[PDB]
């Protein structure tokens, strides 16, 4: 019964693990 | 009976002051 | 789902990348397949609810930490980022603990990473506080929230944590140098880095798990 899932958007520990690993590369280079 | 955490190794974290 | 067969093999794809016998790091020549990797899992429909593999967690947070040296690091204290970072090696431990419940001794094992796993975790909340104190004006917000849901909930602590966060900039900044010299950095590295390889030899001498320790068990 989740509202992201029905809106489409991403969300969950894939979702969070990719943007925290662009945080650190980004921050890396 | 060691293998990671050495002999006599202190792992406890002084509290702040 | 022939989205869910595909997400699969990407995480598949993944662990050959992943799964190191020391820490991983990123290598530039690697960056575009494992980036792209990463994409496909964070937007595939399928994955929302799955299970994040053990496996991914460990890669995060040796990347997050840069466990592969030792020297200044380039750890990015972000609340947002070490808060997650947070979660996923409490996921670790969580699944490192239900391993040993069901060559080696179990109960020294299970003490050794215990053990790190507590200096290692009270090591990174001290110096995500420590950046927090360290800025000015101080973001007392997420400053806040970040002790509530990691701040290990002592009276006195989070009693003088609060007040020290109301002490003026250069008064902070002294207190904070004091207290990296009393716990620099370098130890806590060290304590995390043992953690990691000490799940990693536990989950596959005691379950299956291949985290590529063969080389390691045998010397026991
Ligand atoms: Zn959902």
């Amino acid at each position: 019964a989740c509202e992201m899932c029905r809106l489409g958007l991403p969300h969950g520990s894939f979702f969070e693990l990719l943007r925290d690993w662009k945080k650190i590369e980004e921050f890396r280079n | 009976d060691n293998i990671f955490v050495k002999p006599g190794e202190d792992l406890e974290i002084p509290l702040l002051s | 789902s022939n989205e869910k067969i595909r997400s699969q093999s990407v995480l598949n794809t993944l662990e050959t990348f992943f799964i190191k016998e020391n820490h991983y790091d990123m290598q530039r020549e690697e960056s575009s397949i494992v980036n792209a990797c990463l994409r496909y899992l964070g937007y595939s429909k399928s994955m929302c609810h799955e299970k994040m593999p053990i496996f991914m967690d460990i890669a995060f947070i040796e990347y997050c930490f840069n466990l592969s040296l030792d020297p200044s690091q380039q750890i990015l204290w972000e609340y947002s980022l070490i808060s997650n970072a947070l979660e996923r090696l409490e996921n670790i431990e969580l699944e490192r603990q239900n391993c040993m419940r069901e060559l080696l001794n179990k109960e020294t094992l299970n003490n050794e990473a215990l053990k790190l796993y507590s200096c290692a975790k009270a090591g990174i909340c001290r110096w995500m506080a420590f950046h927090f104190l360290e800025q000015e004006p101080i973001d007392h917000i997420n400053f806040t929230k970040f002790l509530q849901d990691w701040g290990s909930h002592n009276e006195k602590e989070m009693e003088a944590l609060q007040r020290l966060s109301k002490h003026k900039i250069r008064k902070r900044l002294i207190y904070v140098s004091q207290h990296k010299k009393k716990m620099p950095w370098s130890k806590f590295n060290s304590v995390l880095s043992r953690y990691i390889q000490c799940t990693k030899l536990q989950l596959e001498v005691f379950c299956d798990y291949d985290f590529k320790q063969r080389e390691i068990v045998k010397m026991l």
